[PDB]
């Protein structure tokens, strides 16, 4: 709610929940999944972790897909 | 995190004022920006008969009112309603002083210059508060939706303008400006109800258009395809109920009004579409960034909130685009105070303080510091 | 115990990487971008300068400049930011543990390699530093002591002649066109089909057309008379915008410029003839083993049918009596990092490292001494 | 016996007349008009298209379209329009017997040369025919044979050098920004006075204002320093609706987007740097005479002030050792039909035209091998 943080989960759909928001890494593709219960601060923290981890870990050799309920991409 | 603060956040739009504290949620007071003063004869002494009344109690007794809007197309026209405006949403809907709480404030992009030195100079003058920032509105409704790259389409009452954003970095020579909002689709409805003989011409018979106009008119798929269904059948018509008893019903009425936001030439502008106002927008930016941008419109404001304009929206742009690109479009259905979220958020962020045009640079800099300091 | 650097600074494609390694680990483009709008979004990871792949990434929004041009480094603190890229953000390594073995081009001067030494002595505080040549460090990749190495990175095309694993100062030459001026070619022909590209933003869309799209033609004049003729040979691509372009005879036209310098404009000599001109520079009795060691390095020389033009032309004008061949490995893009990493992993290479004791009673002057 | 026609198709302003005269017969801007309501009192001449200047008077109740963008012919059915316009109601001549000179922008795309064969000998129907570029009439308008020349008309600017009356197309280059876009900038810097100007019918107003009340500052920050300070500079306009603007500061910046293109977000290079950018392209040998002949051509060489600020920013960035002169005829904006004009009239230009019989037998291929 004000100290938003990351924690790693195992990958699987059942980790999933409605009232957070996810990062999928998977590579050259890195994909923000958010909730519909999912408020603005961890939207926020979750396109900051994305560029962070496109622009620093990769240096860029990545794109930042963001998806919601409905519009999930076939990766 | 974020630190705490003390801030206001008043989105002073073209048909509503959305006033509240940094950091919360929702606004908390939401109320239309008219000014009612009394066209008739005032025979009964006593009882506290006002030379003007303001927000909602004008909407209360706005029979007995003439009302005026003193913003007009984003434009402040009328200095002194909307000074009475101010007043009242300082002193009477908040109930708080604001010369110890810092004030954001927002503002269409390609307005003129003299709006915001007259702006600092009754926030710095009048009210006396210690800080002011002034904020472009499609770029707080990005801040809303948490993405840094996108367009957005903010159409408000009298502004319907459309910013691209690359991640943090504005393209100034691609805002796109168009004067085609709930304004002018209020007025063509209004024309296009006299086919069926109801008759509005007064302040307050608008308020009623506006009012039938928020809840009853959609936006069609295909324009010939529903007109042929409306002229075969009489399945699409509904009814509505005046405050008097009477009651009307209209049939293609309810999409021939948003479809002037679709097709312009109804009110007799050369001027295109949104989609290809849109379009032209994207194709503005240079040739790098479209990809991310077409997959990241964002809507905002009233005038997006009729049903069915997200797959009208998809189609025309579809239509318009290559056919290899992904086209996503974002209708979050918090997107009416979306201006407001995203301005909570630019207030509550930690990097901004040292971004308030304090008391003392006003002082030493005139009004002109606010093209210097906001954007 | 430590592990050496190997790091070859190329003009508009540095690599990097550990000592001992197959292949460079990382491999990105020597590019310092810079904003030119106004970033409205506060507080969200705004950088006053992009460096690196990042700045490819994010290349519509940039103004972007090359630190190295001509292979000779000019903007020394852009310079000395591609380094800053490279050691902490790429590598992922502190510069104070490892050593760092760095790659120069044939015929620099002196003061390039003494300011080299400075900011890697001072600024990031190596242990250990050597300087090496580019061509000669692709024939030790060749598996060869005696050879010309055609080096045509992206900023100049260099030839250098080889005799006992060690370069003829006399016979080095220079010629002043690369993949940069090919680009600017293929930017000068696709405006006839309607197609414009005029700022750097797009130069990487129409060097990504040229990479992805081109072939040599062993012979000229049919390729254009088939080439008006028919359209077997015209294939289309897709722009990240979506629009697809097509391309015909302009496929093959922009490797020709290597051999024919006056498409555009400069009274130079072609890439084949100039061989010629260094090696008859060379001494008699070695030209025996001097045509047969043909060396060919660098990224343009990736093209399809590069290696047959090459071998008929040179067979064309040198004299008949001689057998001429001509090799190309498939590694030859990163050969200068190979023989980089083969050199730094040596059980005799502990001694010919200038440590940092003998930077301190030296100055930057012991670099000519040791580099040598 | 017969009188030839020059007519010079311009992006945005075309002008037509006879061969032999001083000055063009019919200057008007080459548009296309298109009603926008239903007219309801019929039988009264009302038009499915506008065409011409007779557009331009009633511009209030039409859209209006181009069909010549950035010098190109796109759209061909309105140029068509544009052709009859031209020679039927203006000129008022059948074109049976009048042979017709035409001009075109400099690498223009073949396929528009033979379609501008096509319909200038299929549909009306003329006896002879010839094209030409615009800078080379330019320059003969001047009396010269060798210079460089900046054609800066409505649609694009042109930086073409020319020696021994011929033009080098290697350094012949395009710069995408002329008069729609200073009109289009001026457009957006109108917006903070509160005047607002949306639709195609008063960019033409907004284009007038441009014309009447600009000018090129010599410095840019000491002019804005003293148009900030004082109101010396600050005039009015009178509107066709009655109402009074006036212009501040706003009357100097819209010029300075030729010398810096970033403020319409353009990464591209000014126009002072890119004649540099031309003439360093040129041999060595043919400069000294080049730096010498700078033609100024096009309608928006017109401001005042253009030429000492051009003057100045050559002498900043060119070395001291040689002379920069500028001329600036006070006909320009009508030198290519001058040259046209001189180039018609001529003794040796009867064996120069195409017939309609060598046009016959031959197609339309017969321009690729006589008008060059
Ligand atoms: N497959 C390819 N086809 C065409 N050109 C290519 C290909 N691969 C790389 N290039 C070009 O090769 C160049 C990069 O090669 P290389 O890495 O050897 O150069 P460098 O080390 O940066 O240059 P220099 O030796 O001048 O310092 C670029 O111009 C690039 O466009
Ligand atoms: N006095 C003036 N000051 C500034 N601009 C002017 C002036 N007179 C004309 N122009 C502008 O010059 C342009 C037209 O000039 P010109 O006739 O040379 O161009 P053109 O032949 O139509 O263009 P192009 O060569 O690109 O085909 C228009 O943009 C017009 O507004
Ligand atoms: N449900 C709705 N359907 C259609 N239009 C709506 C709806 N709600 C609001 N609007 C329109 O939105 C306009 C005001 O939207 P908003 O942007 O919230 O206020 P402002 O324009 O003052 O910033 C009104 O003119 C109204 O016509
Ligand atoms: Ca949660
Ligand atoms: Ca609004
Ligand atoms: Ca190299
Ligand atoms: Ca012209």
């Amino acid at each position: 709610r004000r100290v938003v943080r990351a924690t790693e989960v195992p990958v699987s759909w059942e980790s999933f929940n409605n009232g957070d928001c996810f990062i999928l890494d998977l590579g050259n593709n890195i994909h923000q999944w958010c909730g519909s219960n999912s408020n603005r601060y961890e939207r926020l923290k979750a396109t900051q972790v994305s560029k962070g981890i496109r622009d620093n870990e990769r240096s860029g050799r990545a794109r930042v897909h963001v998806s919601e309920e409905g519009t999930e991409p076939e990766a | 995190d974020e630190d705490e603060t003390t801030a206001l956040v008043c989105d002073n739009g073209s048909g509503l004022v959305k006033a509240g504290f940094a950091g919360d949620d929702a606004p908390r007071a939401v109320f239309p920006s008219i000014v009612g003063r009394p066209r008739h004869q005032g025979v009964m002494v006593g009882m506290g008969q006002k030379d003007s009344y303001v927000g909602d109690e004008a909407q209360s007794k706005r029979g007995i009112l003439t009302l005026k809007y003193p913003i007009e197309h984003g434009i402040i026209t009328n200095w002194d309603d909307m000074e009475k405006i101010w007043h009242h949403t300082f002193y009477n809907e908040l109930r708080v002083a604001p010369e110890e709480h810092p004030t954001l404030l927002t503002e269409a992009p390609l307005n003129p210059k003299a709006n915001r030195e007259k702006m600092t100079q009754i926030m710095f003058e009048t009210f006396n508060v210690p800080a002011m920032y002034v904020a472009i509105q499609a770029v707080l409704s990005l801040y809303a939706s948490g993405r840094t790259t996108g367009i957005v389409l903010d159409s408000g009452d009298g502004v319907t303008h459309n910013v691209p954003i690359y991640e943090g970095y504005a393209l100034p020579h691609a805002i796109m400006r168009l004067d085609l909002a709930g304004r002018d689709l209020t007025d063509y409805l209004m024309k296009i109800l006299t086919e069926r003989g109801y008759s509005f011409v007064t302040t307050a018979e608008r308020e009623i258009v506006r009012d039938i106009k928020e809840k009853l008119c959609y936006v069609a798929l295909d324009f010939e395809n529903e007109m042929a269904t409306a002229a075969s059948s009489s399945s699409l018509e509904k009814s509505y109920e005046l405050p008097d008893g009477q009651v009307i019903t209209i049939g293609n009425e309810r999409f021939r009004c948003p479809e002037t936001l679709f097709q312009p030439s109804f009110i007799g502008m050369e001027s295109a579409g949104i989609h290809e106002t849109t379009y032209n927008s994207i194709m503005k930016c240079d040739i790098d960034i479209r990809k991310d941008l077409y997959a990241n419109n964002v809507m905002s404001g009233g005038t997006t909130m009729y049903p069915g304009i997200a797959d009208r929206m998809q189609k025309e742009i579809t239509a318009l685009a290559p056919s290899t690109m992904k086209i996503k479009i974002i209708a979050p259905p918090e997107r009416k105070y979306s201006v407001w979220i995203g301005g909570s958020i630019l207030a509550s962020l930690s990097t901004f303080q040292q971004m308030w045009i304090t008391k003392q640079e006003y002082d030493e800099a005139g009004p002109s510091i606010v093209h210097r300091k906001c954007f």
